[PDB]
RNA sequence: UACGAAUUGAUCCGCAGAUAUCCGAAUGGGGCAACCCGUCAGGCCCCUGACACAUGAAUUCAUGAGCGAACGCGGGGAACUGAAACAUCUCAUUACCCGUAGGAGAAGAAAACAAAAGUGAUUCCCUCAGUAGUGGCGAGCGAACGGGGAUUAGCCCAAACCGGCUUUGUGCAAAGUCGGGGUAAUAGGACUUAGAUAUAGGAGAACCUACUGGAAAGUAUGGCCGAAGAGCAUGAAAGCUGCGUAUCCGACAUAUCGAGCACCUGAGUAGCGCGGGACACGAUCCUGUGUGAAUUGGCGGGGCCCAUCCCGUAAGGCUAAAUACUCCCGAGAGACCGAUAGUGAACCAG
RNA sequence: UGAGGGUAGGGGUGAAAGGCUAAUCAAACUUGGAGAUAGCUCGUACUCCCCGAAAUGCAUUUAGGUGCAGCCUGUUGGAU
RNA sequence: AUAGUAUAUCGGUAGGGGAGCAUUCCAGCGACGUAGAAGGGAAAAGGGCGACUUUUUCUGGAGUUUCUGGAAAAGCAAAUGUAGGUAUAAGUAACGAUAAAGGGGGCGAGAACCCCCCUCGCCGAAAGACCAAGGUUUCCUGAUCAACGCUAAUCGGAUCAGGGUUAGUCGGGGCCUAAGGAUAAGCCGAAUGGCGAUUCCGAUGGAAGAACCGGUUAAUAUUCCGGUACUGAUAC
RNA sequence: CAAGAAAACCCGCUAAGUGUGUUACCCGUACCGUAAACCGACACAGGUGGUUGGGUUGAGUAUACUAAGGCG
């Protein structure tokens, strides 16, 4: 599943619009990558599939709170 | 429930054999017809199996048959009363059979 | 045709039980559906009985899977066609494909409308109105406010602060977890039923003579019943022949019905740039990508924007009714068809 | 040459002929959108009575179409 | 049409206007019918005109209808129009390889064709014999000749009924794997899902378990019987 | 020279731990099958994989004539 595990972000459907206003279907994809993280509280490593927006949340409230927030809303499963 | 049954004595009230009484021989419930003894004879043509024409009673539709009164000899309508239920003749009121 | 059952109550009807091979989600493993091959525990004797043995998500146990009308909500999403050509636009947020509920679903309790005059949740109907708008300002598309109705209903958290317990750092402090406190817009808060119904049943009035006729229920007399003159059947057209109808009566089962104080009031959120989408619409709402506040003297809206004034309290949640539909069950009807009609199918019918 | 597999529709496959893909191929078949659209051709059913044309002008991606005028007819009011 | 009988007018395509008939059903007031309704055949008569109507008689054997108003699935001659039936071409084409028939008996209502016999002719690396695929009772026997058989038929691969297929070794299957398929752990992806082992499935191939000759039935035969062999388990 | 499947059966290795008798389950087995029975709407001059296929003549499984058997 191509879903961010911290934010839940997935691809959205839109249009290409030309100068003559021809509209053709397109996909807006997520800036999604796999990254390894050191988890200070648990003294371990985890690998997450997150967006660049999810990394911003990790680098603001910390890893541990981000995973707790992600598990409440149902993003990590 | 039917207003007649086997062994009953009934009088024909319509048809060519009207005014004639007789005993009930067999009741065909699904077709609502009955055989009355001695009435509505037919001439059946049978092959040997010695052959010949033979006589038999043909069934009469049961709505043309009424149970004869116990006391008087005329046909009457019937009813059922608890005095299980039992049939009785509407003309005289006595129990039937 | 043949043999039997039954007034010691057969057949038949209602209710509850017993049995219920093989395939099929098919689930012990395989497989070309209705077949083949096992492990394990028992009992009979090369075989044969009778158990268990899939997977996935929770804690051995519990759960799910599959099928099936329409109505709901989500994810994707055409073209012919119209524009008397055609690309914006239209057809249409249709057809169609996929996922997934319930007896309905969705919505729903104002960060709302309005315009110094007021109404206060949502839904649905009649108007407003083919109006204001929108639009290669073409073809087209198309509101809301206000008024009249149906139905009516309102609530719960988080936080301040207090207590306990666990954990962590070092008695203190932080986090987590339960208990108490508390729930705003005129701002508020903290502290200082058991009967009825349903699925079998019981009773239920009253007609004679003559003619025609194969056969009267017809016709002509003379009677009678009516809370019953609806109907169907009976050798022709029956209130009084039969089954019924009006009315009344019934269930062993099972099913259903104070002052002060400035402590708190939801954050990668509101807002913004770039690219798209939905709104009637080629300020408002949603977001792929990059960023990013304040705290009641706050914040949001009133169709660029600023000032003033008015209205309201986002980033937590729950809620009946008035609305949508018919695979189906019961009761009915039709200035609807009557066998090349009416369903493809009155029979034997996918 | 036999058996069993595999490639599926703007796709396949082709010692290349636009060949072949179930007697169908310059884009298979089936069902649906769907009664697509057709300024084109053909067809349009009982009776009697009164009146009764046009095949011109202008414009048109128009010329075998259409809009307006001209010419017919109903009702109504005026005389011309 | 104008005036209220007089004057004028009455050929018509596209087209405009007026007035009527029939059909199905409904409301109302009413009628007809087994002493014969509807429908079908024949005949006669009517209508300013017509669409149509009425009567009589035969058939038929149970429904039908006037008037006033109301509502429509409300009228066919043609669409290379549809269904069903029946014609014409016409007693015509044709009866499906030019391998071929003749005679005597038989059963029988019936024989060019069926059965038996004698002669003739054709195939014979096949037009003979044994399997596989596919078919699924067509196999044998009795009864039958309606339909089927391109003629007739006493005959048949036809109709009905009865009967008939026998395995320790044959062919399969049980075992093994190929192409390919389904998967496990994993990977990818709006959904539906797409991939992915040394795992499993999957013969057209490999198996270390082994049979051949003869004879008997109307119809089976390494299967039944005879003779002579072989291969696993199991108990002493 | 173009360089000619796989796995199992059957034999090793360690790790971990002859005689007699009885008996041999399942499915197929008819018939057609270079055809009147299969694929072609037909009792259709077409198509349909493998094995066998006597004698004389011949190089021959060609050709001609014949047996068994099958046919007109
Ligand atoms: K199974
Ligand atoms: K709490
Ligand atoms: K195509
Ligand atoms: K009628
Ligand atoms: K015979
Ligand atoms: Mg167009
Ligand atoms: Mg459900
Ligand atoms: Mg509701
Ligand atoms: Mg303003
Ligand atoms: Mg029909
Ligand atoms: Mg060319
Ligand atoms: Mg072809
Ligand atoms: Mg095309
Ligand atoms: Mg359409
Ligand atoms: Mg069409
Ligand atoms: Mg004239
Ligand atoms: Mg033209
Ligand atoms: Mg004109
Ligand atoms: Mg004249
Ligand atoms: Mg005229
Ligand atoms: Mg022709
Ligand atoms: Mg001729
Ligand atoms: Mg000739
Ligand atoms: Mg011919
Ligand atoms: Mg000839
Ligand atoms: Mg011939
Ligand atoms: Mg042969
Ligand atoms: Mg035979
Ligand atoms: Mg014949
Ligand atoms: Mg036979
Ligand atoms: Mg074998
Ligand atoms: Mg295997
Ligand atoms: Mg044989
Ligand atoms: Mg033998
Ligand atoms: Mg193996
Ligand atoms: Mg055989
Ligand atoms: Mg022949
Ligand atoms: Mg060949
Ligand atoms: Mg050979
Ligand atoms: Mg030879
Ligand atoms: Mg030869
Ligand atoms: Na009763
Ligand atoms: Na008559
Ligand atoms: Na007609």
């Amino acid at each position: 599943s191509k879903i961010c595990q911290i934010t839940g972000k997935k691809a959205m459907v839109g249009n290409n619009v030309s100068h003559s206003k021809r509209r053709t279907k397109r996909v807006f994809d997520v800036n999604l990558f796999r990254k390894k993280f050191y988890w200070v509280e648990q003294d371990c490593w985890v690998v997450l599939r997150i967006s660049a927006a999810g990394l911003r949340l990790i680098n603001k409230i910390g890893l541990d709170a981000a995973i707790k927030r992600a598990a409440e809303k149902g993003f990590l499963n | 429930k039917l207003h007649i049954k086997k062994g009953d004595t009934v009088m024909v009230i319509s048809g060519e054999d009207k005014g004639h009484s007789g005993r009930v021989l067999e009741v065909l419930v699904k077709e609502q017809r009955a055989i009355v003894e001695g009435l509505n004879m037919i001439k059946k043509h049978a092959k040997p199996s010695q052959g010949g024409i033979i006589s038999k009673e043909a069934p009469i539709h049961i709505s043309n048959l009424n149970v004869v009164d116990p006391k008087t000899g005329k046909a009457t309508r019937i009813g059922r009363r608890l005095n299980k239920l039992v049939r009785y003749a509407k003309k005289s009121g006595e129990e039937i059979k």
